[PDB]
């Protein structure tokens, strides 16, 4: 180990310094490829402006380009999508005026103007996906305006607005009320769209709860007549059409929650009733409309708050997140294909269990998200994973039966959470750059620090390098979104007066060639057993990979693209999952009906449509791609009858 | 210190 050498002076000439302001900083990036970085100091009343263009080397302060005003961090930096170059700052007014001011950028930050509203935002102004120009805002009064002309010249487009928000092709959705305020209202709102901003309208729901969207579906909890309870309810359609969910309905206390959502399918949390701290995961189907306990004891924090629900992006199927036993103790499991089956992460090769472990020999990894977190646990960052980084998962964590609240190591895995190993004793904050090229790690310490961890081979060696002679109080890393680049910005302040500073390392000279087709191997994706002719066939298909070596010392490049190929594999009855009314008796076995239809079972098979409601009881996984195979020859049977077989009906 | 950067909607 540690065989890379002669590497101080590649580093020394490449470290950027750059102090601040005395002892709230405030960074947002600016489009992909450019190095904007935008500093907003605040002192309270005054405020402070910077700018890099050379990914925070070097900055230059425009605090006269926003003519020295107040800016109100409360709605911060808003920065438009794709490199459309757009910065909108709100200002503090002066109070008593007709509305507020705001200093806008369409150009990276190089000429900010000035621009007074018709009225005074509540919200962080909205961009439209499809176009940059276009943003809304929400008042102070409750309504909604639209300005076509990158915030220009506004509309007021509804009088009474709760909740707003973007969608695709311009087209806004909206919440309104009625009688009192949204709090009193709530469960009695109706749902609006505009096609056309706010010049034409439609009505697409009522007696709303609250609405969302995720991915390509469009969500709305809608309240039962003579009821308090609601239920979910599913447009793929804009709210032309909709249809009820198959997920049960739930009180006021308890709420619904999107935890992940693409054009596939949606991961939806539901509360269990009681003050639990806990849910049920829910999968969607193709159509949003029929779920599948994923999941059950899901732990979720009262009022919406935290949860420990991670999709591992760096490989496909994979998803971290935590559960409460019986006992009152919390547990990571891990799922590597969408959901279907969860488990235990393997314990490290490199751990003793610790003192949770019933058994000193054999117990599992559990990691430290979300929720370790905000219990005030020694925990810096919650896990990392970057798609460009294919295989790579950093997190901090527990070696036992259950997360401990010792001072956690830092772990690693390279293959997507089947295989972990400890990477660093004691916690960290952590930094993927170049796409797995060079990882990086600062240390978490009580004390003043001056030095920097690197790896370039994937965390299996690493090397300390000394960034600074007068140490800092480290407080943040800053890097490029993406992932892509080589500029590391270690940010703190210096010893207790004090002030703010930022050491940048640019580690072009260390990775000093471009890789070649001899560094790049061939790496298959959730080998089980390759002893087998199925192996890897994760949602009916394998994913072998061109991946970066270990031991090879190279940048991957700004335009390193993740080089895959496919492997269809056949359908078996794994493949599919039981529609609505069927169910799996015996582990491993086919979709059969249940007999006695229950709960929201009954609510959906009564309350509900025949399309969803007919079936053969198998439906194909969302997502999954597999040919040929087993094709469900069952009969298609229409369950409607055989629950409204009991009721007596009117003539 | 703060960097802000997909919250979950709640129904
Ligand atoms: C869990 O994380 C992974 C990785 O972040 C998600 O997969 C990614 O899903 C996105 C959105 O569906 C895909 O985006 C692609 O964008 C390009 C460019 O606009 C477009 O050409 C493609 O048609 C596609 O829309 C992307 O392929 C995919 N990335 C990877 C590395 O697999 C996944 O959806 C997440 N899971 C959930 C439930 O959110
Ligand atoms: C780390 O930061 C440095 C700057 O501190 C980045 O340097 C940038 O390097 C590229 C050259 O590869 C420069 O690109 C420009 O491209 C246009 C169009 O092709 C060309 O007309 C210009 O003459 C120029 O070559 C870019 O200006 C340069 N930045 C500065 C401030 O000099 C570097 O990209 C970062 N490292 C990584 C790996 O991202
Ligand atoms: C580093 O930069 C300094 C200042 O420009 C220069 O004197 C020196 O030659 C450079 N190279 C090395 C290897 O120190
Ligand atoms: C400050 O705002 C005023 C508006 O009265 C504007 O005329 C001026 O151009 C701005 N300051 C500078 C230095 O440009």
């Amino acid at each position: 180990c540690g065989r890379v050498r002669d590497f101080v002076a590649k580093l020394a000439n490449n470290t950027h310094q750059h102090v601040f302001d005395d002892l709230s900083v405030s960074l947002s990036w600016v489009g992909d490829s450019t190095g904007v970085i935008l500093v907003l100091t605040t002192f309270h009343g005054q405020s402070k402006l910077y700018r890099s263009e050379d990914y925070g080397k070097n900055f230059k302060d425009i605090t006269d380009l926003i003519n020295n005003t107040f800016i109100r961090t409360e709605f911060g930096m808003a920065i438009g999508p794709e490199n459309s170059g757009k910065v909108v700052l709100t200002a503090e007014v002066s109070g008593g005026s007709r509305g507020g001011r705001i200093f806008r950028s369409s150009d990276f930050a190089k000429n900010f103007v000035q621009t007074d509203l018709p009225f005074h935002p509540l919200t962080q102004m909205m961009y439209s996906p499809q176009n940059s120009d276009y943003l809304l805002a929400l008042s102070t009064e409750n309504g909604l305006w639209v300005s076509k002309n990158f915030g220009g010249k506004w509309e007021e487009i509804h009088k009474a607005v709760c909740l707003a928000k973007w969608g695709s092709d311009n087209t806004i959705f909206f919440t309104t009320y009625a009688n009192g305020s949204c709090k009193a209202d709530l469960g009695a709102l109706e749902l609006w769209r505009t096609s056309d901003l706010g010049k034409s309208f439609k009505t697409i729901g009522v007696k709303i709860y609250s609405f969302g969207l995720g991915g390509r579906f469009l969500f709305a909890s809608v309240m039962a007549d003579k009821d308090t309870t609601r239920r979910i309810h599913v447009s793929t359609d804009q709210g032309d059409t909709w249809s009820m969910a198959q997920l049960p309905s739930v009180g006021q206390e308890q709420f619904y929650s999107i935890l992940a959502a693409n054009d596939d399918m949606v991961f939806m949390h539901v509360d269990e009733p009681g003050d639990t701290g806990f849910g049920t995961i829910f999968t969607s189907d193709d159509r949003g409309i029929v779920y599948s306990k994923s999941l059950d004891r899901h732990l979720y924090t009262t009022t919406g708050g935290e949860t420990d629900f991670t999709n591992v992006t760096s490989l496909r199927g994979v998803y971290i997140t935590s559960v409460l036993s019986e006992d009152n103790s919390i547990q990571t499991m891990i799922t590597f294909d969408q959901g279907g089956r969860w488990t235990h992460l393997r314990k490290p090769e490199n751990s003793e269990c610790d003192a949770t472990a019933k058994n000193k020999n054999e117990c599992s990894l559990h990691i430290h998200a979300s929720y370790s977190i905000s219990q005030k646990l020694n925990v810096p960052m919650a896990p990392l994973s970057e798609p460009n980084a294919v295989g790579i998962v950093i997190a901090h964590g527990s070696v036992g039966d259950a997360i401990s609240v010792m001072v956690p190591d830092v772990y690693i895995s390279d293959d997507g959470g089947y295989s972990w190993t400890k990477m660093l004793e004691g916690p960290h904050y952590y930094t993927i750059l170049d796409s797995g090229g060079i990882i990086v790690a600062i240390e978490h310490s009580s004390r003043p620090i001056n030095v920097i961890k690197f790896s370039t081979d994937e965390g299996q060696c690493w090397q300390t390098y000394t960034f600074t002679r007068d140490p800092i109080y480290f407080t943040g890393l800053a890097s490029e979104p993406g992932a892509r680049s080589m500029n590391i910005s270690i940010w703190g302040f210096t010893e207790s007066t004090s002030q703010w500073v930022s050491y940048t390392i640019d580690f072009k000279d260390i990775l000093e060639r471009n890789c070649e087709e001899k560094d790049y191997t061939i790496w298959l994706a959730h080998s089980t057993d390759p002893e087998d002719y199925e192996d890897g066939c994760i949602l009916g298909y394998k994913e072998q990979f061109l991946r970066l070596r270990k031991s090879s010392v190279c940048q991957n490049g700004r335009d390193y693209v993740v080089t895959k190929q496919p492997s269809i594999c056949l359908c078996s009855l794994e493949d599919f999952l039981c529609d609505f009314g069927y169910y799996r008796p015996e582990n491993d076995s086919k979709c059969v009906e249940q007999p006695e239809l229950k709960g929201h079972d009954l609510e959906f098979c009564l309350y509900g449509r025949e399309e969803h409601l007919t079936t053969n009881g198998y439906r194909k996984i969302p997502g999954d791609k597999c040919q040929g195979g087993v094709n469900p020859v069952r009969e298609v049977k229409d369950l409607k009858k055989k629950c409204t077989s009991n009721f007596l009906s009117p003539e | 210190w703060d960097a802000p950067l997909a919250l979950r909607p709640i129904l």
